[PDB]
């Protein structure tokens, strides 16, 4: 499996993921943890797993739901205090490190459905729903607060900046919106490719990265976010996430095994080949420390990194 | 689509899942 033709892409000389197999199908679809080893991943179909050993072996948890279809979208913890939100719309809480959890019945109100949950410890949190409606929680969610009053159309793919920001694609990648705290709208940018938006976020020195159909990315300009620098080809197919694991190290994963770093800050790409053997598509990389990260895939799929 | 978002929500209280 994963046999890589000559004339490919430079491949990468070490592989630092391995491949894990959960027990269980469902598609997992966030992760988050609370110390170096106690953490905690979502998925489809209400799935709940726990890892004590920093991500080695992930043991299932049992929730009592009215019914198990839920889809959990995102988890965050902030210490001992976690949150899970999913659709149609549900949130979990927790206290004491996920050893118990209490279903948040959400205000019939809420507009749309839940798309990510940040903790910010204490008592406090932010959610966001896929029209982009934005809450903040400073009393264990009891009491919700409107963080911005308006916007337009269904957001994809959020991304939060380190100082609170968000970035969304469009549900058609026809364009691209901001927020930043003190808005009392997002302001939506036209996208300066014919190429449709597929993925954007932060990269760690206040720029913007974004994905594009076929298989481009590019970063935007730092004396000028709005400006976009010339489109890059990393592998001369499609991706679904870039992150960084050090201001210079950056991963990019997409479908059908693909995997590529660079070393330089996106300048030039490595394929890492030995994940190739993996049939699945790579949907999300999440490092958590220069040394703990993990990549999602389909199946009860993941890769994590190991330190080397 | 235009959206306006209700500015306060309330949760009534949370029931034990596990």
């Amino acid at each position: 499996h994963g046999l890589v033709p000559r004339g490919s892409i430079p491949a990468l000389d070490y592989n630092p993921w391995e491949a894990i197999q959960l027990p269980t199908t469902a598609t997992i679809l966030d992760m988050s943890f609370i110390d170096r080893h106690h953490g905690w991943l979502v998925g489809v179909n209400a799935t709940l797993m726990e890892t004590r050993d920093g991500g080695q072996t992930w043991e299932p948890r049992t929730l009592v739901l009215d019914h198990s279809d839920y889809r959990f979208n995102s988890v965050s913890f902030q210490g001992n205090e976690g949150w899970i939100v999913g659709e149609p719309p549900i949130m979990l809480h927790t206290t004491d490190g996920g050893q118990s959890w209490s279903q948040i019945p959400l205000d019939p109100k809420l507009p749309g459905s839940p798309r990510l949950i940040k903790a910010l410890g204490n008592g406090s949190a932010e959610m966001i729903t896929n029209v982009g409606a934005i809450y903040r929680t400073k009393d264990s969610g009891k009491n919700w607060q409107a963080l911005v009053q308006e916007a337009i159309g269904v957001m994809r793919n959020l991304n939060r900046s380190p100082s609170g920001e968000y970035v969304a694609v469009s549900s058609r990648g026809s364009f691209y919106s901001t927020w930043e705290p003190g808005q009392t709208a997002w302001e939506p940018h036209n996208r300066t490719t014919s190429r449709r938006l597929h993925n954007m976020g932060f990269t760690p020195d206040g720029r913007l990265w974004m994905i594009v159909n076929g298989g481009k990315i590019a970063f935007s300009d730092p004396d000028n976010s709005e400006n976009w620098g010339e489109l890059l080809s990393p592998l001369r197919v499609g991706f679904l996430d870039l992150a960084y694991r050090t201001p210079n190290e950056v991963w990019l994963a997409g479908g059908a095994g693909a995997l590529l770093c660079s070393q330089d800050g996106g300048q030039t790409w490595q394929q890492d080949v030995d994940v190739k053997k993996v049939p699945s598509n790579f949907y999300k990389i999440l490092f958590f420390s220069p040394d703990q990260g993990f990549i999602l895939g389909q199946k009860g799929i993941l890769l994590r990194y190991v330190t080397d | 689509n235009a959206h306006n978002f209700p500015l306060d929500l309330a949760s009534a209280e949370s029931a034990p899942v596990a």
